[PDB]
């Protein structure tokens, strides 16, 4: 890990991240307030009731 | 996306075919005898 000196680690993935993502990109996932709206089943919630 | 009948899943990985979704793809292979293959 050393390109002259640059600090890449916050841009190059986390291999702790189970997503292999980085620190940026994880921040970008965060701060966007995502609705899946069905992106996985959840007639098993939908048939709940709440 | 969902539940799939009729097609074996496989631990190999290829290049995609028929796209089924959330990163499957299917395709008509031999086994060794042909049949639709998930992976
Ligand atoms: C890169 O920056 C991070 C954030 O401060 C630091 O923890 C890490 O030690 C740095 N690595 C190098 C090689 O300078
Ligand atoms: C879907 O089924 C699996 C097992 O068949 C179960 O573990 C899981 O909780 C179920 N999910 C929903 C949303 O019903």
């Amino acid at each position: 890990k050393y390109f002259g000196g640059f600090n890449f680690s916050q841009i190059l993935p986390d291999p702790s991240k189970p997503s292999k993502r980085s620190f940026i990109e994880d921040l970008l996932f965060n701060k966007v307030t995502l609705a899946d709206a069905g992106f996985i089943k959840q007639y098993g919630d939908c048939l709940g009731d709440i | 996306a969902g539940c799939l009948i009729g097609a074996e899943y496989v631990n190999n990985s290829y290049e995609c075919d028929i796209p089924i979704g959330a990163g499957i793809c299917a395709s008509y292979q031999t086994q060794t005898s042909q049949s639709i293959i998930a992976y």
